[PDB]
Formats: structure tokens, sequence, C-alpha cells
């Protein structure tokens, strides 16, 4: 279902054991378990709790689950945030995110008229100190392109101007 | 979403549906992933067809078949009610 290559990948960034981790094709699925506990605290792991809500629309619920979790986590922590998209979409998220973001992330608005629903691009980077932090997102920006992205893979266009 | 993984580096893009929407629903939305990802009893309220399809979804083709579901079929209900619960 899923081509190999654009299964989420970890990927050695450095001679730090930490190994980080490469969704490109926006393909790791929030219910999955298998890349650690990126969704879901654990400040209600073990809680007792006892709740009742609505359950939204099967449908509606199910077209948006992914996008909005997956958001949720990184778009809080990311240190710069891409929106992609229409002049109308990306000023939406960008107030969206601006408030969601807890580590002061730079934005990047990259207008696409063409595209029917925005894209967003989250990147945290590891740990003059100015100036590593630029070096260290050029090296992942390159990483993308070269190693992960086809040549013609569309998904990857927000990620090379 | 708040985890002890947020230690890692992580280079990440998101298919987003229409702001609006996101606007709409994203605050119910974390709600149900929170309280399925987390519960160990879910019981599900609501009309027979819609019940059993989103215990199917949340059971995730078995990434959690340790929850412990229950389901009511009912009639004259519009929606599904969910109740989840957990333990130490």
């Amino acid at each position: 279902q899923i081509p190999d290559h654009k299964k989420p990948q970890y990927a050695s960034v450095d001679d730090t054991k930490t190994q980080a981790l490469f969704d490109i094709y926006d393909t790791l699925n929030v219910n999955d378990k298998s890349f650690g506990d990126w969704f879901g605290n654990s400040a209600l792991k073990d809680k007792t709790y006892l709740y009742a809500m609505d359950l939204l629309d099967y449908n509606n619920y199910l077209s948006i689950e992914n996008p909005i979790i997956k958001t949720r986590a990184m778009g809080t922590y990311a240190d710069l945030i891409i929106i992609t998209g229409s002049l109308e979409q990306v000023n939406g998220y960008y107030n969206i995110l601006k408030a969601l973001n807890k580590r002061n992330a730079k934005f990047v608005l990259k207008i696409n008229e063409n595209m029917p629903y925005a894209q967003a691009t989250f990147l945290r980077v590891p740990k003059d100190e100015n100036k590593l932090f630029e070096q260290q997102k050029r090296a992942y920006f390159n990483y993308a392109n070269d190693v992960i992205c086809r040549p013609n893979d569309e998904v990857c266009s927000p990620l090379r101007d | 979403h708040m985890d002890k993984l947020k230690d890692t580096p992580f280079m990440v893009q998101v298919k987003l549906p229409n702001y609006k929407d996101y606007l709409l629903d994203n605050k119910q939305v974390v709600l149900t992933f929170k309280l399925v990802h987390h519960s160990k009893k879910i019981t599900l309220i609501g009309d027979a067809n819609k019940i059993l399809q989103y215990k199917n979804y949340f059971q995730a083709n078995g990434a959690r078949s340790d929850i412990d579901f229950y389901l009511q079929p009912t009639l004259n209900q519009k929606g599904v009610v969910m109740i989840a619960s957990n333990y130490n």
C-alpha cells in the first residue's frame, strides 16, 4: 500500500546515538507505535480517569485525525515551519501554528495558488551558535532532497526552492 | 502533544485540511485520540452501525487489541457516545 521509499524512516544525523525521524511523504500514521510514542503524552498514561464525549461524525473524523494529531505534536516543537499553498490557507495556518508553537519557530510561507490544500513542513534540529543553527537546517534540507526525495516526487517541492 | 521522545530530531511533512475545518474540529479530534490512545476500557453507545465502524478504526489492525471495547446498539439516537476509562 505505501511504497517503501515513502515509509517514515530514522537516520543517524551525527555520531550521537539519537537518530532523527524523516517523514517527508506524510505517511507516519498517528496510531502507529512503531517509531515511538510521538503522539499522546505520558501525563495520562497511568492516570486513573473516566470521561464521556460525543464522537465526531465517523467519515469526517477519519479524514482529519492524522493531520490534526500529527500537526499538533510536530508543530508544537519545531524550530522551522514552512506552510505551502494558497494565500488564504498559509495565512490561516500561520495564525494556527504561531499560536501552537512552543519553541519560537521561524515561519516561511511559500505561496502556491494551485495547491487545493496547504502543506506544512516541520523541522526540529538537535540539542556564532546562530551560524551552527543555519548549517544544520541546510543539511536536513539537503538530506531530504538528495537522499529521500525522488526527482519528480511532488510532495518534495516546498523543500527545494 | 508532549512526550519523552521530544528530545529527538524530526523532519515531517503534513498534508493539511482546510484550516477552517481544523479550527472547527481540532479540539474535539484531540480529545477522541487522547482518550482512545491511553484508555484501557472504551464503551461506544450509538447506532449499531456507527459504533462497529469506530470500534474497528480504533482497534488499528490490532495496535489496540488490548483495549476492552463494549458496544451498546441504540435506535432513536443520532451520534455516538464514547466513555473511556483508565486505571493503574
